[PDB]
């Protein structure tokens, strides 16, 4: 698995539960959604994007 | 005793450096995480930060843009790793924080602070799903006024028949950049669209990291600097050529690799764009 689509409007909290239970050894940052983020691609890595509310904006990936 | 990672190899940088050309007064931006500037193998001319909690541009607190900058510009030495432009001017415009992130209005800045000081090439290893009016308006500006911008296609891979090339690499004035292997095979997590323009490796890349160092790394950010600094090469030895000329000069002379929506325009050469007549190989 390297996709969460549904993980989309559910918490952050939530989004973190899942990806780690899927990838425990996943490096999560929680990042706002409309930021430009640097593009190196770290197999280890799940950005989640979150809007104002805190809640997952954007499909989780791995990179 | 200095080492020359495959992909400075591969896009034929050492062509360029043995004709004489090494990027010298070509004024580059990082517009990136800031670049450590006491690394050994850089050396950094100047430069400015936009991020508000991280006002200094030459402490790099992620690691990205100082191996951004490594492959842009690690000087020729006895040390290290060997840059594709090992000459140029280097600027560190820090506009993303520690977590690798920034505002758009950050970005903007710093683009616009690369416009102020006439520099000749922008490197944007940075990208994001959305665009703005802003955000285009501000790259067009940085092309009108002569600038080469190239970014990072994205690392999003593919989505059937969609476009997932980013911002600001999808906007017609910037040179978006996709990552291929030593063997040519694109990397599984490069965007693809047809606003891909050209490819660079950009798999198991050494350069320079904070506090002495050296490592790989992944990405099409690790492609877009074998491109900026192709494009500084180009201009140390077409002084005058313009950043139109500079664009057709590698997107007229790649090794064409497969279908375009996949490669673009192929790998570029920057031996082959560096001669007046230009052709694919
Ligand atoms: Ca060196
Ligand atoms: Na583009």
């Amino acid at each position: 698995k390297t996709e969460w689509p549904e993980l989309v409007g559910k918490s952050v909290e939530e989004a973190k539960k899942v990806i780690l239970q899927d990838k425990p050894a996943a490096q999560i940052i929680v990042l706002p959604v409309g930021t430009i983020v640097t593009k190196e691609y770290r197999i280890d890595r799940v950005r989640l994007f979150v809007d104002r509310l805190d809640n997952i904006a954007q499909v989780p990936r791995v990179g | 005793a200095q080492s020359v990672p495959y992909g400075v190899s591969q896009i034929k940088a050492p062509a360029l450096h043995s004709q004489g050309y090494t990027g010298s007064n070509v004024k580059v931006a990082v517009i990136d995480s800031g670049i450590d500037s006491s690394h050994p193998d850089l050396k950094v001319a100047g430069g400015a930060s936009m991020v508000p909690s991280e006002t200094n541009p030459f402490q790099d607190n992620n690691s990205h843009g100082t191996h951004v900058a490594g492959t842009v510009a690690a000087l020729n030495n006895s040390i290290g790793v060997l840059g594709v432009a090992p000459s140029a001017s280097l600027y560190a415009v820090k506009v993303l924080g520690a977590d690798g992130s920034g505002q758009y209005s950050w970005i903007i800045n710093g683009i616009e602070w690369a416009i102020a000081n006439n520099m000749d090439v922008i490197n944007m290893s940075l990208g994001g799903p959305s665009g703005s009016a802003a955000l285009k308006a501000a790259v067009d500006k940085a092309v009108a006024s002569g600038v080469v911008v190239v970014a990072a296609a994205g690392n999003e891979g593919t989505s059937g028949s969609s476009s997932t090339v980013g911002y600001p690499g999808k906007y017609p004035s910037v040179i978006a950049v996709g990552a291929v292997d030593s063997s040519n095979q694109r990397a599984s997590f490069s965007s693809v669209g047809p606003e891909l323009d050209v490819m660079a490796p950009g798999v198991s890349i050494q350069s320079t990291l904070p506090g002495n160092k050296y490592g790989a790394y992944n990405g099409t950010s690790m492609a877009s600097p074998h491109v900026a600094g192709a494009a500084a090469l180009i201009l140390s030895k077409h002084p005058n050529w313009t950043n139109t000329q500079v664009r057709s000069s590698l997107e007229n002379t790649t090794t064409k690799l497969g279908d375009s929506f996949y490669y673009g325009k192929g790998l570029i050469n920057v031996q082959a764009a560096a001669q007046h007549h230009h052709h694919h190989h």
